[PDB]
Protein backbone atom coordinates (compact mmCIF):
# COMPACT_ATOMS: atom_id res chain seq x y z
CA UNK A 1 0.00 0.00 0.00
CA UNK A 2 2.81 2.27 0.53
CA UNK A 3 4.90 1.39 -2.45
CA UNK A 4 1.51 1.83 -4.30
CA UNK A 5 1.03 5.36 -2.45
CA UNK A 6 4.39 6.66 -4.02
CA UNK A 7 3.79 5.40 -7.18
CA UNK A 8 0.47 6.77 -8.74
CA UNK A 9 2.04 10.17 -6.23
CA UNK A 10 5.30 10.11 -7.80
CA UNK A 11 4.02 9.32 -11.10
CA UNK A 12 1.62 12.63 -11.14
CA UNK A 13 4.51 15.08 -11.07
CA UNK A 14 4.67 17.68 -13.92
CA UNK A 15 2.76 18.99 -16.39
CA UNK A 16 3.00 15.90 -18.92
CA UNK A 17 2.18 12.67 -16.48
CA UNK A 18 -0.99 14.57 -15.62
CA UNK A 19 -2.22 15.44 -18.88
CA UNK A 20 -1.87 11.99 -19.88
CA UNK A 21 -3.72 11.01 -16.66
CA UNK A 22 -6.47 13.25 -17.15
CA UNK A 23 -6.72 12.34 -20.63
CA UNK A 24 -6.73 8.64 -20.28
CA UNK A 25 -9.45 9.06 -17.32
CA UNK A 26 -11.13 11.17 -19.21
CA UNK A 27 -11.02 8.27 -21.83
CA UNK A 28 -11.32 5.08 -19.73
CA UNK A 29 -13.28 6.12 -16.94
CA UNK A 30 -15.28 9.15 -18.14
CA UNK A 31 -14.08 11.47 -15.17
CA UNK A 32 -10.70 11.90 -13.51
CA UNK A 33 -10.52 9.87 -10.47
CA UNK A 34 -8.90 12.40 -7.26
CA UNK A 35 -6.03 11.20 -5.62
CA UNK A 36 -8.41 11.07 -2.48
CA UNK A 37 -10.68 8.61 -3.79
CA UNK A 38 -7.14 6.61 -4.80
CA UNK A 39 -6.19 6.98 -1.36
CA UNK A 40 -9.55 5.63 0.07
CA UNK A 41 -9.58 2.41 -2.30
CA UNK A 42 -5.98 1.96 -0.95
CA UNK A 43 -6.53 2.15 2.46
CA UNK A 44 -9.45 0.01 2.28
CA UNK A 45 -7.37 -2.59 1.08
CA UNK A 46 -6.45 -5.30 3.86
CA UNK A 47 -4.72 -8.57 3.60
CA UNK A 48 -8.27 -10.44 3.40
CA UNK A 49 -9.28 -9.03 0.25
CA UNK A 50 -6.34 -9.24 -1.09
CA UNK A 51 -6.07 -13.07 -1.09
CA UNK A 52 -9.20 -13.44 -2.04
CA UNK A 53 -8.51 -11.50 -5.49
CA UNK A 54 -5.56 -13.22 -5.51
CA UNK A 55 -7.06 -16.04 -5.41
CA UNK A 56 -9.69 -14.89 -7.76
CA UNK A 57 -7.70 -14.16 -10.28
CA UNK A 58 -4.70 -16.20 -10.26
CA UNK A 59 -5.06 -19.46 -8.34
CA UNK A 60 -5.98 -22.52 -10.64
CA UNK A 61 -5.88 -20.36 -13.89
CA UNK A 62 -4.64 -21.05 -17.68
CA UNK A 63 -2.03 -18.44 -18.33
CA UNK A 64 -0.36 -17.32 -21.78
CA UNK A 65 3.17 -17.48 -21.27
CA UNK A 66 5.47 -16.09 -24.20
CA UNK A 67 9.34 -17.01 -24.71
CA UNK A 68 12.05 -15.71 -26.73
CA UNK A 69 15.73 -16.98 -26.87
CA UNK A 70 17.18 -19.75 -25.36
CA UNK A 71 14.06 -21.07 -24.04
CA UNK A 72 14.43 -24.81 -24.17
CA UNK A 73 14.56 -25.36 -20.53
CA UNK A 74 11.38 -22.61 -20.22
CA UNK A 75 8.83 -25.31 -19.35
CA UNK A 76 6.08 -26.85 -21.20
CA UNK A 77 2.53 -25.57 -20.46
CA UNK A 78 1.72 -28.45 -18.06
CA UNK A 79 4.07 -28.18 -15.54
CA UNK A 80 3.31 -23.74 -15.86
CA UNK A 81 -0.22 -24.61 -14.99
CA UNK A 82 0.52 -27.76 -12.38
CA UNK A 83 2.48 -24.47 -10.70
CA UNK A 84 -0.52 -22.27 -10.67
CA UNK A 85 -1.70 -24.10 -8.04
CA UNK A 86 -0.14 -25.93 -4.39
CA UNK A 87 -1.54 -29.50 -3.86
CA UNK A 88 -1.30 -28.45 0.30
CA UNK A 89 -3.37 -25.04 -0.83
CA UNK B 1 25.42 -32.86 -17.65
CA UNK B 2 22.46 -33.40 -19.95
CA UNK B 3 18.89 -32.18 -19.28
CA UNK B 4 17.24 -29.08 -20.76
CA UNK B 5 18.98 -26.17 -21.63
CA UNK B 6 22.41 -27.98 -23.50
CA UNK B 7 20.54 -30.84 -25.44
CA UNK B 8 20.36 -28.60 -29.07
CA UNK B 9 20.82 -25.43 -30.95
CA UNK B 10 17.51 -24.42 -32.55
CA UNK B 11 17.49 -21.41 -34.07
CA UNK B 12 14.10 -19.50 -35.79
CA UNK B 13 11.70 -22.01 -34.74
CA UNK B 14 7.89 -20.83 -33.16
CA UNK B 15 5.80 -23.69 -31.44
CA UNK B 16 2.14 -22.44 -31.06
CA UNK B 17 0.10 -24.35 -28.28
CA UNK B 18 -3.19 -23.75 -26.00
CA UNK B 19 -4.32 -25.28 -22.81
CA UNK B 20 -5.39 -28.73 -22.42
CA UNK B 21 -8.56 -26.67 -20.49
CA UNK B 22 -9.19 -24.76 -23.41
CA UNK B 23 -9.33 -27.56 -26.24
CA UNK B 24 -11.29 -30.95 -26.50
CA UNK B 25 -9.49 -34.04 -25.29
CA UNK B 26 -11.18 -36.21 -28.57
CA UNK B 27 -11.65 -33.29 -31.42
CA UNK B 28 -13.37 -35.56 -33.91
CA UNK B 29 -11.93 -39.03 -32.48
CA UNK B 30 -13.67 -41.58 -34.83
CA UNK B 31 -14.22 -39.07 -37.78
CA UNK B 32 -10.38 -39.12 -38.28
CA UNK B 33 -9.05 -41.87 -36.31
CA UNK B 34 -10.96 -44.57 -38.97
CA UNK B 35 -9.13 -43.17 -41.98
CA UNK B 36 -5.56 -42.58 -40.17
CA UNK B 37 -5.86 -46.39 -38.76
CA UNK B 38 -6.95 -47.31 -42.11
CA UNK B 39 -3.43 -45.53 -43.53
CA UNK B 40 -1.22 -47.02 -41.34
CA UNK B 41 -2.37 -50.38 -41.93
CA UNK B 42 -2.11 -50.23 -45.54
CA UNK B 43 1.17 -49.13 -45.25
CA UNK B 44 2.12 -51.86 -43.02
CA UNK B 45 -0.13 -54.77 -43.90
CA UNK B 46 1.90 -55.76 -46.84
CA UNK B 47 4.87 -55.72 -44.48
CA UNK B 48 3.39 -57.67 -41.73
CA UNK B 49 0.78 -59.90 -42.86
CA UNK B 50 1.80 -62.79 -44.88
CA UNK B 51 4.78 -64.18 -42.65
CA UNK B 52 1.83 -64.89 -40.23
CA UNK B 53 -0.26 -66.18 -43.41
CA UNK B 54 2.27 -68.65 -44.20
CA UNK B 55 2.29 -69.60 -40.11
CA UNK B 56 -1.03 -70.31 -40.28
CA UNK B 57 -0.55 -72.56 -43.58
CA UNK B 58 2.80 -74.37 -41.90
CA UNK B 59 0.83 -74.97 -38.57
CA UNK B 60 -2.37 -76.15 -40.43
CA UNK B 61 -0.48 -78.53 -42.65
CA UNK B 62 1.44 -80.06 -39.97
CA UNK B 63 -0.99 -80.69 -37.43
CA UNK B 64 -2.64 -82.26 -40.42
CA UNK B 65 0.26 -84.31 -41.87
CA UNK B 66 0.38 -85.58 -38.00
CA UNK B 67 -3.08 -86.50 -37.70
CA UNK B 68 -2.90 -88.62 -41.08
CA UNK B 69 0.50 -90.18 -39.50
CA UNK B 70 -1.36 -91.36 -36.55
CA UNK B 71 -3.91 -93.21 -39.51
CA UNK B 72 -3.67 -96.79 -40.63
CA UNK B 73 -2.47 -97.33 -43.73
CA UNK B 74 -4.84 -99.65 -45.44
CA UNK B 75 -1.59 -101.24 -47.84
CA UNK B 76 -0.79 -103.33 -44.62
CA UNK B 77 -2.71 -106.65 -43.68
CA UNK B 78 -3.94 -106.81 -47.49
CA UNK B 79 -1.73 -109.36 -48.64
CA UNK B 80 -3.30 -112.27 -45.83
C1 LIG C 1 7.13 -56.52 -55.67
C2 LIG C 1 6.15 -55.76 -54.81
C3 LIG C 1 4.82 -55.51 -55.50
C4 LIG C 1 3.81 -54.78 -54.63
C5 LIG C 1 2.46 -54.57 -55.30
C6 LIG C 1 1.41 -53.91 -54.41
C7 LIG C 1 1.03 -52.49 -54.81
C8 LIG C 1 2.15 -51.47 -54.66
C9 LIG C 1 1.74 -50.05 -55.05
C10 LIG C 1 0.54 -49.48 -54.29
C11 LIG C 1 0.77 -49.23 -52.81
C12 LIG C 1 0.11 -50.23 -51.88
C13 LIG C 1 0.52 -50.09 -50.42
C14 LIG C 1 2.02 -50.02 -50.23
C15 LIG C 1 2.48 -50.29 -48.81
C16 LIG C 1 3.99 -50.19 -48.59
C17 LIG C 1 4.83 -50.65 -49.78
C18 LIG C 1 4.91 -52.14 -49.98
O1 LIG C 1 4.14 -52.94 -49.54
O2 LIG C 1 5.96 -52.46 -50.75
C19 LIG C 1 6.12 -53.85 -51.10
C20 LIG C 1 6.96 -54.53 -50.05
C21 LIG C 1 8.36 -53.98 -49.99
O3 LIG C 1 9.04 -54.28 -51.23
P1 LIG C 1 10.57 -54.74 -51.18
O4 LIG C 1 10.99 -54.86 -49.77
O5 LIG C 1 11.33 -53.85 -52.08
O6 LIG C 1 10.56 -56.19 -51.84
C22 LIG C 1 11.60 -57.17 -51.63
C23 LIG C 1 10.91 -58.49 -51.42
N1 LIG C 1 11.74 -59.41 -50.60
O7 LIG C 1 7.03 -55.95 -50.40
C24 LIG C 1 6.10 -56.76 -49.88
O8 LIG C 1 5.21 -56.38 -49.18
C25 LIG C 1 6.31 -58.18 -50.29
C26 LIG C 1 6.49 -59.11 -49.10
C27 LIG C 1 6.67 -60.56 -49.48
C28 LIG C 1 7.05 -61.46 -48.32
C29 LIG C 1 7.13 -62.93 -48.68
C30 LIG C 1 7.68 -63.83 -47.59
C31 LIG C 1 7.71 -65.30 -47.97
C32 LIG C 1 8.49 -66.18 -47.02
C33 LIG C 1 7.99 -66.17 -45.58
C34 LIG C 1 8.70 -67.18 -44.69
C35 LIG C 1 8.21 -67.22 -43.26
C36 LIG C 1 8.77 -68.37 -42.45
C37 LIG C 1 8.53 -69.72 -43.11
C38 LIG C 1 8.97 -70.92 -42.29
C39 LIG C 1 10.46 -71.03 -42.07
C40 LIG C 1 10.85 -72.30 -41.33
C41 LIG C 1 10.36 -73.55 -42.02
Amino acid sequence: KNILRNALVSHLDGTTPVCEDIGRSLLTYGRRIPLAEWESRIQEVDAQMLRDICSKYFYDQCPAVAGYGPIEQLPDYNRIRSGMFWLRF
Amino acid sequence: GREFGNLARIRHVISYSLSPFEQRAFPSYFSKGIPNVLRRTRERILRVAPPFVVVYLIYTWGNQEFEQSKRKNPAMYEND
